[PDB]
């Protein structure tokens, strides 16, 4: 049941029409998916050795990027040079210009090895990967698997029934959070469920709907210290987010368990969380809600910033409205109709560093539980701050808690490269913050409500997939495997039917594949034929015979969507007044079958009509 | 000016040219032939059934040896049947869907089909392995083939909606000679029994006559309302039958240049689709647009007999070189055999 | 619309003018006569019975 199984090559046809239908089928869109790459990669390497070689050293100049050091890349950048560049100018089988050449031997020669000294050669072996090494790919069946791959993606609907969940481990004022592991190719993940009673009732039906959207302007790029997402869903009750998984709790808990935080702790969670800013800078979102309980810990005490429901996008219109947790807002935050840029998470950084070394929030003091006291206290005053702290970290925190945006560190043009730079952060290197190499400080351990269609309506475009993740998940667990367990059922087959010959060929067929027509609906009879789409007919058939039955484009009258078991199908209406219904094995094949249907009878009836001899003479 | 004297001399040329015939009319064919017996009713039975169309039949050809006959359907594929046994020697899927036309090269060794790809395919009967490969694909024609007809396996006469017909050498694939004239769409043709003049007929309601080997038209027969639809010649070479769009059948003489007898009732309004005559030419049968043959007397013109059985339109029909049968195709997915 | 169309036009017409035609009764007198001098050797017209006809009981060929 609950493994992925692949559809049968069969596939193929349907598939890379509706690709190409779609400017999919470009080496440059291909190249750049995980599962793509893949199929493309080992393509070039095992089955065509013209191209082995060039791939080969794709891959020998990408590992060089990595490359932490000059002395590791010097000595690399040598044996690439020797092995990939130089012995192929010598038997003069090396495609590349000049320029692209002595722009690496100069540097050689001259010892200055940046990481980017090889970028004009990437370049000119896409130019010589791109088309024709691509097109023997193309014909090749590993763009076969690729369109069974991608035809499963394209077919992804998730249900609670997806997931095994759980331990409830988060809660709010409109949901729960619980872990999870999603069947199909056994990833572990965090499922948010926000109930939609519980949003009309308390009317938030906005700040649910952004935290999607939000979701989605951030998840792509694998974000080590952001809580990210890689589906959304919804049943009729509930909505339903599927994010990376964070087991460790908060700090807003873990602050009251440890206390205060030394500088030094503090100093990593704060270098993380940085880098968490840029992400979402970079995509030009503003968190807002920046506080310990919007951090978690990982099992191993690296950490993220979840919930994004308060992040908007200042991309086009920046925000003027207070909304944020009263303690952390910014000044130009609080006043209304004044509006604020990414600035604004840089102040609550600020806000919530104090908060870790020091019990409270700067501006919670008096035990207040009243608000409009620290409205007042931080627009009007100033911030003092313990001698207890060293200089560079007050030089760092009066930066961050500047009332002034113009004079605030982090807002002066270079967004997080300025607060990266801050003598508090000399002692480290950021690669390694990046790479999670630093180790953490700490390692843990009712309703009367009616739900109108009009609301349905609300939440029509939340089901969401992340293409990029999705491929990642799958390219990290079982795409090795499952490609091999195929390889042996298709070879099965194809070295049984040993049935060989191939109908569509020679031919000018149009299109073929799977589906199953209708037969008596009370019986549920669904014949699964093979069909085969020709510019004036439809034939098709079982097994064991070529095609016995067939349907023409010009007795078709129209072609509609239409659901049998809320299972979406196309319905033809024949002249006769007959009725003919196919369902088809996913949601791109019917997408594709109803357009191909459509465009082929418009056509060769508009064709027919033209001829006296196969025309009506009503 | 230029062309207004050349207009000027057209129109007093066809005046003469009416003129000449009109001195020819002394008689009536129908006045000829008042004294000699009917032929009475004419009952034919259907012998054979040919299934294996998945789709409308759009036109047939008997083999030379009486036995033997090319089928070509909307399912896009040429069938050889053994007539005798309902046997298919060969069902031969093509590389278009839409054929429209096909025939069976006296000799038995290929057939010719095309349509719509604007190509007159030959198709080798019994190659090295005895498979049935394609041997060329004439193309040249600018406009859908709507019949052909091999002269023997070496040159064929194809007829197309570019309105012109075409020989061709098949072995170079060349278009050797081309008959234009005709204004509007080719529809039928067929060939001379001595096989060096052969006719058009075509959606302009005209039919031509033209020399094989000269490349002319010789003559032009008009007088049809609408679009004639299919051509035949009378055995002994001088004068053919045409069914037309406008609901009769006509016969022409060569000799006295001009129509002879039209066969038609009151009764029948839908078009005509197919002729040929029977052996010796007394028996004009008629495939129409309600399902039906019709079977005419082709010196007297009265009804003499209809071959009903086909549900939808009848594409097409042929009798046999012997004489023996009558085979029909029609768009309910059948041939039918006859005596 | 071209001179030389027209031109073509007129050499067919009188191509087709300057032919020998013959009273409508010789055709119509040599048709009837064909059909006569046949009528004995056509199998639609003069019933040849189901010894000699390849289709109607029969199952004997090739
Ligand atoms: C980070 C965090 C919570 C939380 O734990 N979220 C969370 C997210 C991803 C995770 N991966 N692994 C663990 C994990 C945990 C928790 C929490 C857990 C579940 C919830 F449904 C809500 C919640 O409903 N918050 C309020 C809220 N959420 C969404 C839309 C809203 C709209 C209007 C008003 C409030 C809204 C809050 N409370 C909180 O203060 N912050
Ligand atoms: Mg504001």
């Amino acid at each position: 049941s609950k493994k992925i199984l692949l559809p049968e090559p069969s596939i193929r046809s349907v598939m890379q029409k509706y690709l190409e239908d779609r400017g999919e089928v470009t080496f440059e869109k291909i190249f750049s998916q995980k599962l793509g790459y893949l199929l493309f990669r080992d393509f070039c390497l095992n089955h065509l050795e013209e191209a082995r070689p060039l791939v080969e050293f794709y891959e020998e100049i990408k590992k060089y990027e990595k490359l932490e050091t000059e002395e590791e890349r010097v000595a690399r950048s040598r044996e690439i040079f020797d092995s990939y560049i130089m012995k192929e100018l010598l038997a003069c089988s090396h495609p590349f210009s000049k320029s692209a050449t002595e722009h690496v031997q100069g540097h050689l020669g001259k010892k200055q090895v940046p990481p980017d000294l090889f970028q004009p050669y990437i370049e000119e072996i896409c130019q010589n990967l791109r088309g024709d090494v691509f097109q023997k790919f193309i014909e090749s069946d590993k763009f076969t698997r690729f369109c069974q791959w991608k035809n499963v993606e394209l077919n992804i609907h998730l249900t609670m029934n997806d997931f095994s969940v759980h331990r409830i481990i988060g809660r709010g004022g409109f949901g729960e959070v619980y872990g999870c592991r999603k069947a199909d190719t056994g990833k572990m993940y965090a499922m948010k469920c926000l109930d939609k009673k519980r949003i009309k009732m308390k009317q938030g039906e906005t700040l649910a709907l952004n935290e999607r959207i939000m979701l989605s302007l951030v998840s792509t790029g694998d974000c080590p210290f952001i809580v990210c997402m890689s589906y959304a869903f919804h049943t009729p009750d509930k909505l339903s987010f599927i994010l990376d998984l964070m087991n460790g709790g908060d700090l807003h808990y873990h602050l009251s368990q440890h206390g205060v935080f030394s500088e030094a702790d503090m100093r990593f969670y704060a270098a993380e969380i940085i880098l968490g800013l840029e992400h979402m800078h970079n995509r030009f979102v503003v968190y807002r809600d920046l506080k310990p309980a919007n951090i978690l810990l990982d099992e191993h005490g690296h950490v993220r910033i979840s919930d994004l429901g308060l992040a908007c996008d200042f991309s086009k219109k920046k925000p003027h409205a207070s909304v944020g947790t009263h303690g952390y807002m910014a000044p130009e935050v609080l006043q209304k109709g004044v509006a604020y840029d990414s600035s604004a998470d840089w102040f609550s950084l600020g806000c919530m560093l104090f908060k870790l070394l020091r019990g409270h929030s700067p501006f919670r003091q008096h035990k207040t539980k009243d608000k409009h006291e620290i409205d007042r206290m931080t627009l009007t005053m100033a911030v003092e701050l313990p001698d207890s702290f060293s200089p560079e970290l007050r030089s760092l925190l009066e930066g961050l808690l500047q009332r002034d945006v113009n004079r605030r560190l982090g807002c002066l043009g270079r967004g997080a490269q300025e607060v990266k730079e801050s003598p508090f952060f000399r002692s480290l290197d950021w690669q390694m913050v990046f790479l999670q190499k630093y180790p953490p400080p700490l390692i843990p351990p009712t309703k009367g409500i009616k739900l109108l269609d009009s609301d349905q309506e609300l939440y029509r475009n939340f089901p969401l997939t992340i293409s990029e993740r999705w491929q990642q998940e799958v390219a990290e667990t079982v795409f090795d495997t499952i490609n091999a367990e195929t390889d042996r059922l298709e070879a099965r087959k194809k070295a049984k039917n040993k049935h060989e010959e191939d109908y569509a060929l020679g031919k000018d067929c149009i299109m073929h594949g799977y589906m199953s027509k209708m037969g008596n609906p009370f019986l549920t009879q669904w014949q699964r034929r093979y069909f085969y789409l020709f510019p004036n007919r439809l034939e098709w058939r079982g097994e064991g015979e070529a095609p016995q039955s067939l349907l023409t484009m010009e007795e078709i009258q129209s072609v509609e969507e239409t659901q049998i078991k809320e299972r979406k199908c196309l319905l033809l209406k024949i002249r006769g007044g007959k009725q003919f219904i196919l369902q088809c094995d996913s949601d791109p094949e019917l997408v594709q079958w109803k357009k191909e249907l459509r465009d082929a009878y418009r056509e060769a009836q508009q064709l027919v009509q033209r001829v006296p001899k196969m025309k009506n003479k009503p | 000016s230029e062309l207004d004297q050349l207009r000027q001399e057209a129109e007093q040329l066809k005046n003469q040219i009416r003129d000449a015939r009109k001195a020819c009319a002394d008689a009536t064919l129908s006045q000829i032939t008042n004294n000699i017996d009917p032929v009475g009713r004419i009952q034919m039975r259907t012998r054979r059934t040919l299934r294996g169309h998945l789709a409308k039949i759009y036109a047939m050809h008997w083999g030379t040896d009486s036995r033997l006959l090319v089928s070509a359907s909307q399912d896009g594929k040429l069938i050889i049947w053994d007539s005798y046994t309902t046997n298919k020697v060969h069902a031969i899927p093509l590389r278009s869907s839409w054929v429209m036309t096909c025939a069976y090269a006296p000799s038995g060794n290929y057939v010719a089909c095309g349509g719509l790809d604007n190509i007159c395919s030959i198709y080798n009967l019994k190659t090295r392995e005895g498979n049935v490969r394609v041997s060329r694909e004439l193309a040249g024609h600018t406009g859908y083939l709507s019949c052909c007809r091999f002269l023997d396996d070496n040159q064929i006469v194809t007829s197309s909606g570019d309105t012109t017909c075409a020989l061709w050498d098949i072995e170079t694939g060349q278009q050797t000679t081309t008959f234009t004239g005709h204004t509007g769409d080719v529809m039928s043709l067929s060939l001379a029994p001595d096989t060096r003049l052969f006719v058009s007929g075509a959606c302009d309601a005209s039919a031509k006559l033209w020399d094989v080997r000269e490349g002319m038209c010789r003559q032009t027969f008009t007088g049809h309302e609408s679009d004639i639809n299919a051509i035949c010649f009378f055995p002994n070479g001088n004068a053919f039958a045409t069914g037309s769009d406008d609901a009769t059948c006509r016969l022409f003489d060569l000799r006295a240049d001009q129509e002879l007898m039209t066969y038609s009732h009151d009764n029948i309004i839908c078009g005509i689709t197919s002729v040929s005559f029977s052996k010796s030419g007394r028996l004009l049968l008629a495939g129409y647009d309600d399902f039906n043959c019709n079977v005419w007397d082709a010196l007297k013109a009265d009804r003499a007999g209809v071959l009903a059985g086909h549900d939808n339109r009848v594409s097409c029909l042929g009798v046999t070189d012997d004489g023996m049968a009558v085979a029909t195709g029609s768009w309910d997915s059948f041939l039918k055999i006859w005596n | 619309a071209s001179i030389a169309q027209a031109r073509k036009l007129v050499e067919q017409l009188k191509m087709e003018a300057n032919i020998d035609r013959i009273k409508v009764s010789k055709a119509a007198a040599d048709l009837m006569a064909y059909c006569e001098a046949h009528a004995k050797e056509d199998p639609l017209l003069t019933p040849v019975p189901a010894s000699e006809n390849p289709f109607r009981e029969k199952k004997f060929f090739s």
